[PDB]
């Protein structure tokens, strides 16, 4: 995009304030690719923060109140239940209780899906192109069109196509939508996540956020044994 | 000095010369100052990968360094100071005096000297036997001289916290204090 | 002429006083430069002097009174209740060296050929503003936010406001210096400043020794501190 | 807005008083009997701060008149009926336990922390309601400062542009219309009136607390 369109956009989702960079971030010329790219990046970084942060904030709310699968996480004749994950303690205990192959293994699906995202070559068989160089700032291209082997049933986004046919003002609505709800949803699961860590933080949650002694944001935990994981995990940190 | 390579973006455009050495620099004298930043670059780099892979615990020289004598590079040692004290003098000898024909060598065998209009840094036998970097074009081949410079330029930097570790103790940190 | 702005710059600061000069130093020839480049650096001088000081009071309240960041940092080395002189002497050696440089390195920028040029200006002693930091255009690794109005207030100010400002700045970091000051001499000749009489507690150390006394030598660094 | 944070003046295109004439004209219109009583000469300033003097006149006469009728009241004793924490799961506390904590100052002291600072919240809600430009020029005015009426709180409920994503029910200033149309210049009257017992209210209520 340009200066200009992101003024007009931000006009659109909030014409009281319109455009707010009070750091001048758009004009902040970081990669050294030009305003368009930087912009384009700040915008895809935005929206993506925007849709874990939502995605995160639902399943904060579903694994805090005892609502964990019925069916099993690891498979044997010992294998932790998903109840077991629940009985670790609160979300982010249950997280870091979780196998280290459940780790691992959800990290990597999501950095396939994300290198997916940043291939230039699937977005274009898509249609658009890469977010610095033109194409729609959030767009996760089609996984069927891309062509891998084996034909899947659905895409990532809309599998059931029922955004399809959509109006292209809806379209543009919904996109507004999408950005102002992940603004909001990113200060509801670092809230959560506060209200974990330093009791007090956030006023309104008080004693609704059950307790969480190691670091949110480490991924491993002292069960995982990965190289490095326990000697990063020997010094802790507020 | 503004036409002689080296210059790069860490610098930004521009030659890094604060104290003015270049200004009392003529054609020869930036040659040799140009020879000589190569030729430490180059043995920098070297004595910063050996020193890294000896202390580290990379897997060293199998067998004996003199069966007579009974010195290994296993009882050597990791400590870069120690293991070159232990190692026989007629080895550290040997080694200096190879150093010292291929010096002599890159001197006088390169009719065209750096010094009287010359490349400098151009030591003929001693690069790419295999022929790797034979094929590559004039902008790739400056900006691979450029890494070289560089890279060569931290090197110095990293084998001088090196010795200044084992020397004056805990010093530089990332070193821990032996050496 | 070069005394001309200066004499009028005086009379803009204070026109009861005026050009108030009773050493000649606007007319000192330092380094053999002529008057235009040696105006620039007294302006320059003072400019910076007054700076510093308008800071240097800003933190003494700060300081003195009690006002710190939370978290890992200098901060958890300094007793609480110490004075002013004591916060300096009681962060770490580490932090006193750090400090210093980053000041610097921001003086090196500020009187860099580099970025001076980006900015389409010259050094002060050289036909330049004096007092003027260059925006980081120049460093090598693109640079978020400039010193100077960082958040650009001022991308659009008159030059008749930036001119009044300037006047302002002088006068403001005269009086900051005269004030902090005032606050290091009534902790070492007593009843010097007579309002601070019993506020200034006394110190018993050089202040114009930067690294004495050297401090701790903490090492703060908690996830990854190998190098301990 | 980054091109209207200027720190600094652009012109003025209104009425409003931006000198010592102005003020003084006013000044007898409040008040025949003392007119302008400026010592400290607080008139000869720009029109910014002519404006933002004038401005702070009346929103103190505002909070002081308020804090004054609300100071009678609890010293009265009139306290709610209802229980002002306890549905979430949090303990019980009562208006009347409130009013029995002490005097008014007393009682605000016992207000529990949320709650001071959500009734906090409200009033800097209503604050930046009142400074935001945008939202007096979608209405008729400007800031006082830039030659906006000293006073004017904008109207909560709106279906223009800049309108809350929820419509609000009513205003802050005549929710029901019980000003409905005083006269064109009745309303000055008003005003005039405003400023002479808000000046009254502040003397009385720095009183109180003093006493
Ligand atoms: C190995 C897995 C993997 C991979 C390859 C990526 C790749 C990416 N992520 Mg990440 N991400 C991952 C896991 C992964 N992610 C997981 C598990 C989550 C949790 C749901 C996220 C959540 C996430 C968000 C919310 C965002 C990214 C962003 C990005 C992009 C910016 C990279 C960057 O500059 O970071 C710097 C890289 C490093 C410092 C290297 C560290 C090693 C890139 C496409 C950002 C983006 O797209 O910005 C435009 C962004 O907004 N990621
Ligand atoms: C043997 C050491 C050595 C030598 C001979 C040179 C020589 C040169 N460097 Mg330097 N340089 C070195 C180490 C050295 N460098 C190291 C380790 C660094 C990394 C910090 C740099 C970083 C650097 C940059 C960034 C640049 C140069 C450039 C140059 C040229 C500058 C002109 C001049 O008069 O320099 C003569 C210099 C000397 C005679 C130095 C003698 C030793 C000093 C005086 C004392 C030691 C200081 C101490 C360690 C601190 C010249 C070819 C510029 C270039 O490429 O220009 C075309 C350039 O841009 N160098
Ligand atoms: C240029 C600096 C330098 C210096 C002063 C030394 C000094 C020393 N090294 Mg050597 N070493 C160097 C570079 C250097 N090394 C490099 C670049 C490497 C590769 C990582 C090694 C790897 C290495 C090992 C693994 C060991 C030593 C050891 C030693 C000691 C006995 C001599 C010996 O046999 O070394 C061997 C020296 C070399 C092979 C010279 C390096 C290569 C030069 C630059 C020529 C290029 C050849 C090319 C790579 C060949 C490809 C085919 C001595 C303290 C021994 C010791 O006592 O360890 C405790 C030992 O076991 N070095
Ligand atoms: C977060 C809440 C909040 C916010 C955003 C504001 C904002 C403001 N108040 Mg304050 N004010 C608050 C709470 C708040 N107030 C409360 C709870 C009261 C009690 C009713 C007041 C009573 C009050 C008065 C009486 C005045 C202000 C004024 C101001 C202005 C300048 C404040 C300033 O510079 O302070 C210093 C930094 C500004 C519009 C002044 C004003 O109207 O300026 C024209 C003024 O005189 N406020
Ligand atoms: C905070 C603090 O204090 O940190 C401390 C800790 C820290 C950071 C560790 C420190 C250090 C030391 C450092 C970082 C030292 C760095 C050393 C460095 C940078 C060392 C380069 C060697 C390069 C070599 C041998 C290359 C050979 C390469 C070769 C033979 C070739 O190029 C060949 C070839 O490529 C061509 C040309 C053509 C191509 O067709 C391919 C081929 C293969 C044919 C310090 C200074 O103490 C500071
Ligand atoms: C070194 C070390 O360890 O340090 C320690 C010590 C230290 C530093 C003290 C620590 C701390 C404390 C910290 C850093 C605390 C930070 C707290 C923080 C950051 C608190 C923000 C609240 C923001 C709110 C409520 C905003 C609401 C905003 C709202 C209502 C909106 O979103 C509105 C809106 O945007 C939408 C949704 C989009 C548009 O449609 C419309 C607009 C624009 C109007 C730590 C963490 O302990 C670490
Ligand atoms: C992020 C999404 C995700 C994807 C896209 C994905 C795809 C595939 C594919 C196809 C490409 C195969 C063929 C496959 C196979 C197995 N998965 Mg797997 N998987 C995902 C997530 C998890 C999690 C969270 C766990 C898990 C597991 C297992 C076990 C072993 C079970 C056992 O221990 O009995 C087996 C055999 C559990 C485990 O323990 O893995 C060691 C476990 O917790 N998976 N998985
Ligand atoms: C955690 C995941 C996630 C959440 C929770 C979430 C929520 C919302 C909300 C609710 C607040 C609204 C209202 C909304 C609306 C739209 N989303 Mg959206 N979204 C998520 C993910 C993605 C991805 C991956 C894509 C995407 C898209 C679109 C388009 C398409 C417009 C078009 O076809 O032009 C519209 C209208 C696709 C796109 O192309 O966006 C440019 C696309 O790739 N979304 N989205
Ligand atoms: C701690 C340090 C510090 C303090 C305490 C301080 C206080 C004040 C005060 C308060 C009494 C006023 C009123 C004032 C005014 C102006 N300051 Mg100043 N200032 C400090 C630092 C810097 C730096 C780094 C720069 C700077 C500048 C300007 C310009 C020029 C604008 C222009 O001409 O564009 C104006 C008008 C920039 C410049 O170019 O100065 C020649 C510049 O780079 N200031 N400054
Ligand atoms: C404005 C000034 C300023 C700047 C611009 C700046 C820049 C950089 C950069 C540049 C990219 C790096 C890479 C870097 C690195 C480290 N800084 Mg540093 N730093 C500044 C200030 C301080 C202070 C006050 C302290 C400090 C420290 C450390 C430690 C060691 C921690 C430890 O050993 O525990 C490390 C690794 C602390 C310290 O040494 O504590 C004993 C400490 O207190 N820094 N710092
Ligand atoms: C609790 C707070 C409070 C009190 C105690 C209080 C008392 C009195 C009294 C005393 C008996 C009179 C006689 C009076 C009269 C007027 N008040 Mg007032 N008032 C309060 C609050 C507000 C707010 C928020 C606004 C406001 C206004 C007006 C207007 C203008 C009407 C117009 O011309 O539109 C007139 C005539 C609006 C305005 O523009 O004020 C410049 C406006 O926004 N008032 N007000
Ligand atoms: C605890 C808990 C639960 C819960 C809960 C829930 C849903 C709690 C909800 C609480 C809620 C919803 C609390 C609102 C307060 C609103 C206030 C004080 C508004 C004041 C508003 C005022 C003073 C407005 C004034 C005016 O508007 C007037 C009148 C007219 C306008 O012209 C002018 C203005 C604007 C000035 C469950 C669901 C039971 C179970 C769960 O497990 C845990």
């Amino acid at each position: 995009e340009s200066k200009a369109e992101l003024e007009s956009l931000a006009g659109k989702l909030n014409p009281v304030i319109g455009y707010w960079d009070p750091l001048n971030l758009a004009d902040y010329d970081q990669w050294s690719q030009g305003q368009e790219a930087a912009i384009g990046f700040l915008r895809h970084a935005e929206i993506k923060h925007g849709r874990v942060a939502m995605a995160a904030f639902v399943g904060y709310i579903v694994q805090s109140n005892g609502i964990c699968w019925p069916w099993a996480l690891t498979g044997g004749p010992n294998g932790v239940m998903h109840s077991d994950i629940l009985a670790a303690g609160g979300p982010a205990d249950q997280w870091d209780a979780l196998p280290t192959a459940s780790k691992l293994q959800i990290l990597l699906f999501v950095g396939g899906l994300e290198l997916w995202s940043e291939n230039s070559y699937v977005l274009g068989l898509s249609g658009e192109k890469h977010y610095m160089r033109g194409g729609k700032p959030g767009f996760f291209p089609s996984i069927k069109k891309g062509g891998i082997p084996h034909p899947v049933p659905f895409d990532l986004f809309d599998p059931f196509g029922l955004s399809k046919n959509a109006s292209p003002e809806k379209k543009a609505k919904g996109l507004l939508a999408e950005i102002n709800n992940g603004r909001l949803a990113m200060l509801g699961i670092m809230a959560f996540v506060s209200e974990s860590k330093v009791p007090g933080s956030v006023p309104a949650l008080a004693g609704k956020i059950a307790p969480y002694s190691g670091e949110v944001m480490a991924p491993f935990a002292a069960s995982d044994n990965l190289p490095f994981v326990a000697d990063m995990l020997k010094s802790p940190l507020f | 000095v503004s036409d002689m390579e080296g210059t790069g973006p860490e610098t930004g455009g521009k030659v890094f010369d604060p104290m003015g050495l270049s200004k009392i620099a003529s054609a020869e004298t930036l040659a040799w100052y140009r020879a000589a930043e190569l030729k430490h670059s180059r043995v920098a780099m070297a004595a910063v990968t050996g020193w890294a892979w000896v202390s580290s615990g990379g897997p060293l020289f199998p067998g004996y360094l003199s069966v007579e004598q009974g010195v290994t590079f296993e009882s050597l040692g990791r400590d870069g100071y120690a293991a070159w004290a232990a190692v026989p003098e007629a080895g550290k000898f040997q080694i200096l005096g190879v150093i010292g024909i291929l010096e002599i060598l890159s001197e006088s065998a390169v009719k065209p000297h750096y010094m009287a209009g010359g490349t400098p840094g151009k030591v003929p036998l001693l690069w790419d036997p295999l022929g790797f970097t034979a094929k590559l074009s004039p902008e790739t081949l400056a900006r691979k001289r450029l890494a070289e410079l560089k890279n060569g330029r931290l090197a110095m930097i990293g084998v001088m916290s090196l010795v200044s570790a084992h020397f004056i103790p805990n010093s530089v940190p990332l070193l821990p204090g032996s050496v | 002429s070069a005394k001309a702005d200066l004499e009028a710059f005086a009379k803009e600061c204070n026109p009861v006083v005026g050009y108030w000069d009773p050493l000649g130093l606007a007319d000192l020839p330092l380094w053999g430069q002529d008057q235009d480049a040696v105006i620039g650096w007294l302006r320059h001088s003072e400019i910076k002097h007054g700076r510093i000081a308008m800071a240097g009071f800003v933190g003494y309240i700060a300081h003195a009174n009690g006002f710190r960041f939370g978290g890992i940092g200098p901060q958890n080395v300094v007793p609480e209740g110490a004075s002013a002189p004591e916060v300096w002497d009681s962060i770490p050696f580490l932090a006193k060296l750090q400090i210093i440089g980053a000041i610097g390195v921001l003086e090196h920028i500020s009187e860099d050929k580099n970025f001076l040029a980006a900015d389409g200006m010259k050094h002060y002693m050289r036909g330049g503003k004096p007092g003027y930091f260059p925006t980081f255009s120049a460093n090598v690794h693109p640079m978020p936010l400039n010193l100077f109005d960082p958040f650009k207030w001022s991308k659009n100010a008159s030059p008749e406001k930036k001119a009044k400002g300037l006047v302002t700045e002088t006068n403001n970091g005269r009086l900051a210096m005269l004030g902090l000051f005032g606050f290091l001499s009534e902790s070492k000749i007593p009843g010097s400043v007579p309002a601070l009489s019993g506020i200034i507690p006394s110190y018993d150390g050089d202040y114009m020794q930067p690294f004495l006394p050297t401090g701790p030598d903490t090492s703060l660094w908690t996830i990854g501190n190998l190098w301990a | 807005f980054a091109d209207e944070f200027t720190f600094d003046s652009k012109p003025w295109s209104s009425s409003e008083i931006k000198d010592k004439a102005g003020l003084e004209a006013l000044a007898k219109k409040l008040n025949p009997t003392v007119g302008l009583w400026d010592p400290l000469g607080i008139a000869e300033t720009s029109p910014e701060t002519i404006g933002w003097f004038r401005h702070a006149e009346i929103k103190h006469g505002r909070v002081a008149m308020a804090a004054f009728v609300g100071y009678c009241v609890q010293s009265n004793g009139i306290h709610f009926p209802w229980n002002i924490q306890g549905w979430q799961g949090t303990p019980v506390v009562s208006f009347a336990d409130i009013a029995a904590a002490g005097g008014p100052a007393d009682q605000w002291d016992a207000l529990s922390t949320p709650a001071k600072l959500q009734i906090l919240g409200v009033i800097g809600f209503l604050e930046m309601w009142s400074e935001t430009s945008v939202v007096l020029k979608a209405d008729g005015q400007e800031h006082y400062v830039r030659g906006g009426k000293p006073g004017y709180f904008p109207k909560l409920s709106r279906s223009d542009e800049m309108a809350f994503p929820h419509p609000v029910p009513l205003n802050l200033w005549d929710p029901f219309g019980f000003t409905s149309k005083m006269t064109p210049e009745r309303k000055e009257k008003a005003l005039l009136a405003e400023v002479n017992n808000g000046r009254l209210a502040m003397i009385g209520i720095f009183g109180m607390i003093s006493a």
